[PDB]
């Protein structure tokens, strides 16, 4: 068979396994505690921000970015994730650098969204800096009664290679 | 502590000072005949300062003194006609200052003076830039001095006086000087990658006696020659490090993947091989068998002109100085540390307001799962609508666009408003027309 | 695990959680009464001595402390 | 002190602003001044300098619409165009990732323009794909045949006009004047000339001179250049004899040694890169490529402690990263060392410089805490990978398994077709998507799944198996 | 006597804590978490004039007390990009007596870092100024033929012919009083000076004036005679009034348990065995741990 | 001095089932220093763009 073989780093690390098991197994409970809490305070500050591109009321929305040159393709590849049963009311606002980025319609409505397809929901992006500056963009889409988004989504614009 | 420079006598050497090459010498300028070396370091801001090390403490540092134009590439050699006892040199851009670092001793460890007194001077006409030192032809009990100038001109000294000086035939800016006994001859790294050696009695007749086209310029040319069986010259560039033969060809070179700063072969182990330590801008040293690296260290800071040399009965501890004031001898760290985490009983996960807090965030994260004020008004008359918007709480970022239709155009799309204090109305107008 | 860890309150609730979710497996007991006779009780230890001997058989090591925490109790 | 003598000092201790900002004024003070002059010079293009060897990004015109190959079909095994991946994470349909990112990997090659632009931009490089690969002197009021006569002169200039400028015409105007005035007999000329040529795309007259530079005399950089030269016109076998040759003229050399092994590691056979790195280790011991490689070996061929050791080694040498921490923290969690396994993760954490390197970090802060358990914390941790870098299929997929073991299988459905349209070289998405398809029914969807399952690992056994079931289902 | 500016201490008194006469703080910032050590546990951070301090803000009790002598680099580490706001870290490497600690600051509300400079700023203004606080021989203090002077720094008293009774041939020299110092050039090869600071001296006598150090230069006497006795017990009244003037508020002349044991630079590790030299490499190599030999470290 | 015993049989599969498998750990490979410093002059540009 090909059962591996153990080195004398291995008898080394088992001894001080067995003669220092206590402190590596509180010292990993700590640390597991303390991650526990690192990673509950960033789903929270998440939440609070509503930056993800995944979150009764189902939906999943991501980004992708085409082509080089000053004009981008920039498709929003979004889907309700539910088993039957149809979003009415949503809608998507942009948010970019106004002196970098010319987008032509920063925010449309959304067709219905059937459970189950994913819809492409592609946009022109411009670089307008003569110079090649790479700023974010975000995505909101967001009911139309409600005023805080329910996600986002971040992409990082490449470089323009411009004229 | 495992490739680390673990710390022996360390020290800050002034208020914001710069050093470069040749300012660290080591040796025994004091001519007690012991063993011991003594560290000298001089600034081109002024002060020469020299230090018995013992491993910070008060006593270390033998003088102080601050002379007035800078000083460049400290030296100590034989530098006086009558007798063989070691002497200081001070290289001002236009001076030349031999010394005697004469120690009296007091009843107490710090009733003990040193005096520095003017053996002779030079006046230099040209601009020096740097220089070397040594037994010049086949002399011997001398230690003559050929300074080099910053427009190329190189001028010997024969221990007393205004020897000689040569113009060197096409250089612009100036490399690394350096003296080759076995061979007699000057060695240089001209402006175009030229390392070239000259004979010494060539010059002194004013002629290359050979090149190599390295593939840069030099930072530093060590000639070295504690070995008498194979004799080679070390010559650090900016990219590479050669060693090569005393006739002229590469005898091996290494392609160095970082910025050398300053390089040092020291005493050798084996038979013809010699070993050599080199300092990265990346703050560590490499200790190579001429190709082969064999150690390497963190140092402090960016070393510039490292030694090795005995201190207070420990022999080859490593004395590196940076150009901006460091200063530390040390010696390498040998000590494999076992990766574990650190037994602290004392300090405990304070598991109380921990809790709460995780506690809040937990009660967000389960609750989940389960401010402007925008008006708009058209006009009754290509009919102009005003968009008016107020806020309750101060707001930033503020972006304003009106989406009509694709026949109807607009002569205004998007509006910024930077932060707003609270109960601030702010009115945008535009206009509106068919087009199609 | 818990036992030699220097936790022995966690072990405690740790097999009240395993006694009252097992049915038939005495080796759980016969650690518990060990668990307890070992921290200086010996009266709950009598308690899952019992428990055990209700819910009895083969292993050879369990014999043993089957019988020498019995005969020392 | 003086001007010239301190900015000089200032360029020894390469500082490249104070010696330009001395070398400005002097030449302010001084219409005529060359010394200064071509100080600045080499200081300013030496702020900005890096070695050509290790700059070879072809990016996406040179990939296709340009053909140098000799062979079109040559035998398997002697071109460049181990761990499964069910071990090993993968980038390609093969191709399984590697340690020390150097801006030379080509990692693959795309089959179209339309495959090349429409996949994300930083796949076949590490960097993004590109189409092609005041003033202190303007280029085009300086006579080059004057400064052509000065050597001191001439090789700043063209270092200045190559490095700084990227001038590649005008650099190999100066070259050609400055070879012709040294009647061709300097090596350093020659092989500039061929550096402006390999870059200008003219391969075999770049080897040319590469070729007459080694007669004139053996350098290190001369047989990497001809090692780049060779592994541009596909020739691994070439590029194999030549540094076989410049070690034998330096018997001990690293770069070499390591060239030999990026070669073997580009072939795909590792059992002589390792070998390679061994020699490189035998000889600098410090070297972040070799160890880098043979630790990822290590750690993926089920022996993480001897990879932990391989990276301690890397932390024992400062370097600091966010990789290495990850890198570490992965080692000592999988080797049984848990005192030392999640600080590392935190240290990482600290030390990301980017939102990509977070999501990682927190991606595999969900795999620690899904091998502890607890798969909450797990869930966590793919969705703040997934908050951070959108574009995270390994995120999308681990997710959608979490979800599919709660319960939500439509949830899972649309996470794993997320991550298959993300990353389709990848086969667990497929894998999975098929099997829970199976699962519930639609045969169709469950075909197509396992079939783009057995294009991106096809080597699999449990998509073979699903393979047969559903064409005897369709019989 | 001051330790504040020389040690590193841990579980700290909630007295040392309080700003020492000749101390004063500077700056102050909430919430900045410490690491090296894996307590997770918030704080509060103090850049004070001569050192830096950071209590836990919740259990005030555990702390930290840095001095500034005993700092070898300081830095600052921006990162966390754009998933939040741009938080830096503050990363301090220590030696004391021969012991190298390491210890972290994480700012967590990234809404102020502004600190983590000013530190760096005011380090830099503890290592310019030791001639305030620190006791030297030899160093390069006098001008042409006058005394030149610190920044907070007058001479009182300006007296010819001082001898020294620590030498035998080079003594009559100069002595400059001061209101932070007093020195003695040997007006006769003026490199034998000694700057003698007030914060050293312990007590002013005679026995010829005797002045003794404070137990941190070591038991350095130093001895000085006078011409006739008249100017000699009034500059020794006058010496301890300044002295006692001076210890009443401090200058400084700064310008603008097991909690070790989880904050060791090196990882278990606090030692440096004797260095002895090394036959193998040619250099002066700490002494090898017990059967390990250097071909046997070097390779992995 | 009471030994606690431990079961010396443990858990045996006896199908295999189809499971949704995971992704798998990743090691975020190193950098070089060209690659560092082409990264580094990139940035730069865009900094000195920003703050003129």
């Amino acid at each position: 068979l090909n059962v591996p073989r153990k080195t004398r780093l291995y008898v080394d690390q088992t001894l001080r396994e067995r003669e220092a098991g206590t402190a590596m197994h509180r010292t990993f409970q700590a640390d597991l505690y303390l991650l526990r809490l690192r990673a509950a305070r960033a789903y929270v500050q998440a939440l609070e921000s509503s930056l993800s591109p995944v979150s009764r009321e189902p939906l999943k929305l991501h980004a992708v970015v085409q082509g080089l040159g000053p004009t981008f393709k920039l498709t929003l590849h979004l889907q309700n994730t539910s088993t039957a049963r149809p979003i009415l009311g949503l809608v998507v606002c942009f948010l970019y650098n106004e002196v970098l980025y010319a987008l032509p319609r920063a925010f449309f409505k959304v067709p219905l969204l059937v459970p189950g397809l994913n819809y492409p929901l592609e946009t022109f992006v411009k670089s307008l800096s003569d110079k090649g500056i790479s700023d974010i963009i975000k995505v909101l889409v967001l009911r139309e009664g409600q005023s805080t988004p329910l996600l986002s989504a971040h992409i990082n614009m490449p470089m323009s290679e411009g004229l | 502590s495992l490739f680390k420079a673990r710390d022996w006598w360390s020290t800050v050497l002034g208020d914001k000072e710069e050093f470069d090459q040749g300012c660290l010498c080591l040796a025994d300028v004091d001519n007690t005949g012991n063993g011991q070396d003594k560290i000298i370091v001089g600034s081109f801001m002024g002060y020469l300062r020299i230090f018995n090390p013992h491993p910070a403490q008060a006593e270390d540092l033998l003088l102080e003194v601050h002379l007035r134009d800078p000083i460049l590439q400290v030296e100590v050699g034989k530098f006086v006609s009558g007798t063989e006892m070691l002497h200081l040199a001070v290289l001002h851009s236009r001076k030349l200052c031999v010394y005697s670092v004469s120690g009296t001793l007091g009843n107490v460890e710090h009733g003990n003076q040193y005096q520095i007194k003017l053996m002779y001077e030079h006046n230099l006409q040209r601009t020096a830039c740097n220089m070397t030192y040594g037994s010049f032809g086949g002399v011997k009990g001398r230690d003559l001095i050929c300074i080099q100038s910053v427009d190329g001109m190189l001028m010997v000294f024969e221990q007393e006086s205004y020897a000689f000086g040569r113009f060197l035939p096409g250089s612009l800016l100036p490399g690394p000087l350096a003296y080759s006994s076995r061979t007699d001859s000057f060695i240089t790294v001209s402006s175009c990658h030229q390392v070239e050696s000259y004979k010494y009695q060539v010059l002194a007749f004013a002629v290359v006696d050979w090149t190599l086209n390295i593939g840069e310029q030099a930072i530093d040319i060590c000639i070295v020659s504690f070995i008498q069986s194979a004799s080679s010259v070390f010559v650090l560039g900016e990219r590479n490090f050669f060693c090569l033969k005393d006739n002229g060809q590469i005898q091996f070179m290494k392609k160095l993947d970082y910025s050398p700063s300053c390089f040092l072969p020291y005493c050798s182990v084996s038979e013809g091989t010699i070993n050599t330590l080199i300092g990265n801008h990346n703050n560590m040293l490499h200790i190579y068998q001429d190709v082969t690296l064999k150690w390497a260290t963190q140092l402090p800071h960016v070393p510039v002109a490292v030694r090795v040399g005995c201190l207070h009965d420990l022999k080859g501890v490593i004395v590196t100085l940076s150009d901006d004031g460091h200063l530390q001898c040390s010696y390498l760290g040998t000590d494999p540390s076992l990766f574990q985490a650190p037994k602290v009983e004392s300090r405990e996960l304070n598991y109380d307001e921990l809790d709460m807090e995780l506690k809040e965030l937990q009660k967000v994260i389960k609750n989940v799962n389960k401010d402007l004020k925008v008006s708009a008004m058209v006009s009754p008359n290509s009919v102009t609508v005003k968009v008016t918007l107020k806020n309750r709480v101060a707001l930033q970022k503020i972006k304003l666009s009106i989406y009509v239709q694709p026949p109807l155009v607009l002569t205004g799309d998007q509006f910024t408003f930077e932060f707003m204090a609270p109960e601030m109305t702010r009115t945008v107008g535009f206009s509106v027309y068919l087009k199609g | 695990a818990l036992t030699n860890l220097e936790d022995s309150e966690n072990a405690k609730r740790a097999y009240e959680e395993a006694v009252r979710l097992d049915k038939c497996n005495p080796l759980v007991n016969l650690n518990y009464a060990v668990l307890l006779y070992n921290q200086g009780e010996k009266r709950d230890a009598l308690a899952q001595y019992q428990e055990m001997e209700k819910k009895v058989s083969s292993s050879l090591e369990f014999d043993p402390e089957m019988v020498e925490v019995a005969q020392k109790l | 002190m003086e001007p010239l003598l301190l900015a000089w000092s200032y360029f020894r201790r390469r500082r490249f602003q104070l010696c330009a900002d001395l070398c400005t004024q002097m030449l302010e003070k001084s219409p005529c001044d060359q010394a200064a002059w071509i100080l600045k010079a080499r200081a300013l293009t030496e702020m900005v300098y890096v070695d050509e060897i290790d700059v070879d990004e072809e990016g996406i015109a040179e990939m296709i619409l340009d053909e140098n190959a000799i062979a079109q079909v040559p035998r398997p095994g002697t071109s460049l165009k181990g761990p499964s991946p069910a071990v090993r994470p993968v980038t390609q349909a093969g191709r399984p990732i590697t340690g020390f990112l150097r801006p030379s990997t080509q990692s693959g090659r795309p089959g179209t323009i339309e495959q090349a632009i429409k996949t994300p931009r930083t796949a076949y490089t590490a960097r993004p794909i590109a189409s092609s690969s005041g003033p202190f002197i303007n280029l085009s009021r300086l006579n080059l045949a004057k400064y052509a006569q000065k050597p001191k002169l001439a090789k700043a200039l063209f270092e200045y006009i190559f490095h700084h400028e990227n001038d590649v015409k005008t650099a190999l105007d100066l070259a050609a004047l400055s070879t012709e005035h040294s009647q061709y007999k300097d090596w350093w000329w020659k092989v500039q000339i061929g550096k402006c040529y390999y870059r200008l795309g003219l391969y075999r007259e770049a080897e040319k001179q590469f070729k007459s530079a080694l007669k004139q005399q053996e350098m290190v950089d001369t047989f990497l250049y001809l090692a780049k030269v060779y592994i541009s016109l596909d020739q691994p076998l070439t590029a194999l004899n030549l540094f076989k040759q410049g070690l034998d003229k330096f018997p001990g050399e690293v770069t070499l040694l390591c060239g030999i092994a990026r070669i073997y590691e580009e072939m795909n056979n590792i059992s002589s890169a390792t070998e390679y790195y061994k020699e490189v280790l035998k000889q600098d011991n410090t070297h972040v490529e070799a160890i880098a490689c043979i630790g990822s070996n290590h750690f993926y061929t089920d022996q993480p402690e001897v990879a932990l050791r391989f990276y301690r080694r890397l932390l024992q040498m400062g370097v600091y990263n966010c990789q290495l921490f990850n890198n570490l923290g992965l080692c000592c969690f999988y080797a049984q060392q848990y005192d030392m396994t999640l600080t590392s993760f935190e240290r990482a954490l600290s030390l990301a410089e980017n939102e990509e390197e977070v999501a990682d970090v927190w991606y595999n802060l969900g795999h620690v805490a899904v091998g502890t358990g607890d798969t909450n914390l797990a869930h966590q941790c793919f969705r703040l990978a997934l908050v951070s870098n959108n574009q995270h299929a390994e995120a999308y997929n681990n997710l959608a398994v979490l979800e599919m073991r709660r319960g939500h299988v439509e949830q899972a459905k649309a996470l794993l077709q997320t991550a298959s349209s993300l990353a389709p070289h990848m086969y667990e998405p497929h894998f999975n998507f098929a099997t829970i398809s199976d699962k519930i029914g639609d045969l169709q969807r469950s075909y197509a799944a396992a079939k783009k399952s057995e294009a991106a690992f096809p080597d699999h056994v449990d998509t073979q198996h699903l393979i047969k079931q559903l064409e005897q289902h369709f019989a | 006597a001051l330790w504040e500016d020389r040690d590193v201490r841990f579980d700290v008194s909630s007295q040392q804590m309080k700003t020492r006469p000749g101390e004063v703080l500077i700056d102050c910032l909430d919430s900045v978490e410490d690491t090296k050590g894996n307590n997770g546990d918030r704080g509060r951070l103090l850049v004070t004039n001569l050192r830096i301090v950071w209590h836990s803000l919740a259990l005030p009790r555990v702390n930290l007390s840095i001095g500034y002598n005993c700092i070898l680099n300081i830095t600052t580490r921006t990162a966390n990009s754009k998933l939040r706001g741009q938080t830096e870290a503050l990363y301090v490497l220590t030696k004391c007596n021969s012991t190298r600690f390491e210890f972290i600051f994480t700012n967590l509300v990234p809404g102020s870092p502004r600190l983590y400079t000013s530190l760096i700023a005011v380090h830099r203004a503890y290592e310019t100024s030791k001639m305030y606080r620190d006791f030297k021989l030899r160093s390069a203090l006098i001008q042409n033929k006058q005394l030149r002077l610190l920044p907070q720094e007058n001479v009182y008293n300006k007296i010819n012919g001082v001898w020294n009774l620590s030498s035998d041939q080079g003594n009559l020299g100069t002595f400059f009083i001061t209101n932070v110092r007093i020195v003695w050039h040997a007006n006769m090869n003026d490199s034998f000076n000694v700057s003698i600071p007030y914060l050293q001296i312990r007590s002013v006598k005679i026995r010829a004036l005797v002045i003794e150090s404070s137990q941190q230069s070591g038991g350095y006497v130093l001895g000085f005679k006078i011409d006739p006795v008249e100017k000699l017990q009034e500059s020794v009244k006058e010496i301890n009034s300044l002295h006692k003037v001076y210890s009443a508020n401090p200058i400084f002349g700064v310008d603008y348990t097991d909690a070790f044991v989880a904050y060791f630079a090196d990882g278990n590790k606090q030692q440096d065995r004797e260095p002895v030299f090394s036959e193998e490499l040619g250099l002066a190599i700490e002494k090898l741990k017990d059967g390990f030999t250097l071909q046997g470290l070097w390779e992995v | 001095m009471f030994r606690e015993v431990l079961p010396k049989q443990g858990q045996l599969y006896v199908e295999d089932i189809t499971t949704m498998v995971l992704c798998k750990p990743k090691l975020l490979p190193l950098k070089s220093l060209t690659l560092e410093k082409l990264e580094k002059m990139q940035q730069a540009a865009q900094d000195t763009i920003h703050q003129q």
